[PDB]
């Protein structure tokens, strides 16, 4: 019953909860051409896990 | 409301002890006797005379 909804609602027998930030990127990254990817998993929200 | 313990303590303190308190000290019902159904006789339908 605790209401936040910054990291997951329920809408009855199905948990939605957004996931985010498999990879964190540093300051001295510069999309060089021998940078590792990151495949859009440091942003705020990629994706929402249901 | 009719389960008490389904009401969270931890985010509902007030209404679970609200809920409580209705549970427990709500007024209980009662009967009293009165005319006499000896040789009056009694309308009553549904309860005893």
């Amino acid at each position: 019953g605790a209401a936040l909804s910054q990291f997951f609602q329920s809408h009855g027998e199905v948990l939605e909860v957004a996931a985010g930030r498999k990879y964190l990127q540093m300051n001295n990254y510069s999309n060089d051409d021998d940078d590792p990817p990151l495949f859009a998993k440091d942003l705020s929200d990629y994706a929402k896990a249901f | 409301f009719m389960n008490i313990q389904l009401i969270s303590p931890i985010d509902a303190p007030i209404l679970r002890q609200w809920a409580e308190i209705i549970h427990r000290y709500w007024p209980n019902p009662s009967q009293i006797r009165y005319g006499t159904p000896n040789v009056f006789g009694s309308a009553n339908l549904f309860t005893p005379p």
